[PDB]
């Protein structure tokens, strides 16, 4: 007669009927996605529409099961994952208005185009903006692209975080970037409790710790700048955002041939060793399943080797070319990926696998807790694998490198620093991308003042000056992709530090003595048992918890970060000793 | 079946639990709450015979496994059932065991 056991019995009808349906949407999905025809989309449309439908109907439905009767813990957080609304708390002619304003942003940023040669987005921006190292050839296809795409995108976008703010209030929130972070809300014990608030606190003190490195890496990246751009940069000034290797600043990956500690040892790549052998991608792949069960974790399946797409389809099929881990359900595991034998694609099929493993994991939970902690493990948990596969003893270990080769310090820190210019480069990015716009959201920056304060952001933060001036009539904040596009970016940051700290933890756990970026986690079962721990878990759990289970805190840490790079963080330090260690915030490109 | 083999059910809400031996082939809506059913399916009260999603798609463990128990009935009447009795070929002209 009480409540509990009708909830119970309602949660156990629901996760029934969506092990079907959710499959049956995942199917036609994967089949929209192995041959690309119009058939097919409609399908895929249709089944995603009638899954949508189910799930807002069972929402509706569930919100009449308040939390404060339910006593068990497991059947309350599977009400809870499901009581949420979301956009269906929005009237229908605001929920229209929002798509409709989202779908004219998405064609505007996808249909952008930058003309005094005459290019797109993808086709020639990017390749110019990644390679040439001309001052005015990236500096006009920058202006040109933020003068357009963010003047075009400005009176969009002043109505959607309106719009935004409303769906946020209408959901029982307040902003909409409190919606966004209220993904790392925990409940538990009076231990295993995080708030909402508390992230904007811990992100603050998780960034306070890598500043110096950070700092010493810009100084470094500058003072490497500076031959190629003599009359461009000034010894205690910032960088320009056209001289970043990237059309926004993300990844300064490109930077690698202009900085680069020592040249006449490059990197390793074993493209060629492994061309020699004679591999394909099917060794590929049965080389990472030999990995990923010798730390100890299960079997893959049967239907991982017929049903899934390994290699490109030469029947003709056209595929969208880009890795992705699909998780059908009932045992369904595949992966779709333009593989090839080359090294980026080896470590990306390991990648893949990694969140493969992890989807294997969970699946003995319900259908509302059959996903990670937070946005932050399921791309953090597979991001170790490639981490600890990348290492010069698994490659030779496996036979990709001879044994007569040895260990080299120049080429350690040549790849240290190849990998601090794509993760730690991306962190303050990240940071500031994610206060400014949790400050828009919260109405503290006045609609008047966005892209003053963005750039104040952009130059005490990141350390960047424009070379041009932008008034409030542009918008390079929605200039991104994941800004343009509803998408959440503080993903990124709880990742980079998680993967750091599992990695870690899991080196720490077999007694390994060296660097951490030269772990090695082959030949150690209780490197996999310790981890299943929060893999076989997933949401059943708070967040904290799972994470207490692999490293023991309860909360994000930063100093396995500092200690992944400790070396290179010394030859930084060594390095830049005749330099000025900051950036001060007055110097402009634009000004005399 | 590619598309699904829709054809085999299979009851997941009851009342109590059933009996050693015992079969229930009712097809009546499950009363879950005080809201007495009236032969429609909604709140409260869910259809108790489901349908398996049999697709050649899946996985080990949830692929059709046909299961039979063979339990053995040794009442007080004489039994009629025995096993396969052995045989040997015959001798002659030398006393053996028959
Ligand atoms: C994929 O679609 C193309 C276009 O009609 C067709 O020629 C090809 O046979 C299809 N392949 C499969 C496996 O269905
Ligand atoms: C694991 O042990 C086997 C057998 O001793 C050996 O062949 C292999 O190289 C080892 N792998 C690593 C990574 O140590
Ligand atoms: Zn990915």
């Amino acid at each position: 007669s009480l409540t509990e056991e009708n909830a119970k019995t309602f949660l156990n009808n629901f996760n029934q009927e969506a092990e079907d349906l959710s499959y049956q949407s995942s199917l036609a999905s994967w089949n929209y996605n192995t041959n690309i025809t119009e058939e097919n989309a409609q399908k895929m449309s249709e089944a995603a529409a009638k899954w949508s439908a189910f799930y807002e109907e069972q929402s509706k439905t569930a919100q009449s099961f308040s939390l404060q009767e339910i006593q068990t813990p497991i059947i309350k957080r599977q009400l809870q994952a499901l009581q949420q609304s979301g956009s269906s708390a929005l009237s229908a002619d605001k929920n229209k208005q929002l798509n409709t304003i989202l779908n004219t942003m998405s064609t505007i940023y996808s249909t952008g185009k930058v003309c005094n040669e005459c290019l797109l987005l993808e086709p020639g921006l990017d390749e110019i903006m990644a390679t040439s190292t001309d001052y005015n050839s990236r500096l006009w296809a920058w202006e040109g692209w933020r003068a357009e795409v963010g003047k075009q995108l400005r009176p969009l976008y002043e109505e959607y975080v309106v719009l935004k703010n409303e769906m946020a209030r209408a959901n029982n929130y307040n902003d909409y970037g409190d919606y966004w972070r209220g993904d790392y809300e925990a409940e538990g014990a009076d231990g295993y409790n995080y708030n909402r608030n508390q992230l904007i606190e811990d992100v603050e003190r998780t960034f306070a710790e890598i500043k110096p490195l950070y700092e010493h890496l810009h100084a470094y990246v500058r003072r490497k700048l500076m031959d190629t751009y003599p009359s461009y940069i000034s010894p205690t000034g910032c960088l320009p955002a056209h001289l970043l290797g990237d059309m926004w600043g993300r990844f300064w990956t490109n930077l690698y041939p202009l900085t680069v500690p020592f040249a006449q040892k490059p990197n390793i790549d074993v493209t060629d060793a492994m061309m020699n052998q004679g591999w394909d991608a099917e060794r590929i792949f049965q080389e990472a399943e030999k990995f990923f069960v010798s730390v100890g974790l299960p079997h893959m399946t049967q239907g991982f080797w017929a049903n899934s797409m390994l290699t490109e389809p030469a029947d003709g099929r056209k595929v969208v070319c880009h890795p992705t881990a699909w998780d059908l359900g009932h045992g369904d595991f595949r992966i779709k990926m333009c593989t090839k034998v080359t090294m980026d694609n080896f470590l990306t099929a390991h990648h893949e696998m990694g969140h493969i493993q992890y989807d294997m994991a969970y699946a003995r939970q319900p259908f509302l807790l059959r996903n990670g902690a937070n946005e932050g493990f399921h791309e953090a948990v597979g991001e170790i694998m490639s981490l600890s596969a990348a290492t010069p003893k698994h490659l030779k270990s496996i036979g990709l490198l001879p044994s007569d080769f040895q260990e080299d310090s120049e080429t350690e820190i040549n790849f240290l620093l190849k990998q601090a210019l794509t993760i730690v480069g991306t962190l303050p990015f990240t940071y500031m991308l994610e206060k400014w716009r949790w400050m828009v959201f919260r109405g503290e920056i006045p609609k008047e003042q966005w892209m003053k304060k963005w750039w104040e952001m952009k130059r005490e933060i990141v350390g960047v000056v424009e070379p041009l001036p932008h008034d409030e009539t542009y918008c390079d904040p929605a200039s991104l992709f994941h800004v343009s596009n509803d998408y959440s970016f503080i993903r990124y940051y709880t990742r980079t530090i998680y993967q750091f700290q599992f990695q870690e933890a899991l080196c720490q756990a077999a007694k390994y003595n060296g660097s951490l970026h030269k772990c090695d986690i082959s030949n150690s079962t209780e490197a996999g048992q310790k981890l299943l721990k929060m893999l076989s878990l997933g949401n059943s759990e708070p967040w904290t918890k799972a994470l207490e289970n692999v490293v023991g805190a309860r909360n994000m840490d930063v100093k396995p970060l500092l200690n992944y790079f400790q070396p290179l963080f010394d030859w930084l330090k060594e390095q830049n000793r005749n330099s000025f260690v900051g950036w001060n915030t007055e110097w402009s490109p634009y000004a005399d | 079946k590619v598309g699904g083999n829709y054809n085999y059910l299979y009851r997941l809400f009851r009342k109590s639990n059933l009996k050693p031996f015992e079969r229930d082939i009712s097809t009546e809506i499950y009363q879950a709450g005080n809201k007495p059913c009236n032969g429609v399916a909604g709140f409260n009260c869910y259809f108790p015979l489901r349908s398996y999603g049999f697709r050649p798609t899946y996985g080990v463990g949830h692929q059709p496994y046909r299961v039979v128990v063979l339990s053995f009935e040794l009442l007080h009447a004489p039994a009629t059932v025995c096993g396969p009795k052995k045989s040997t070929n015959l001798v002659k002209n030398k006393c053996v065991n028959f």
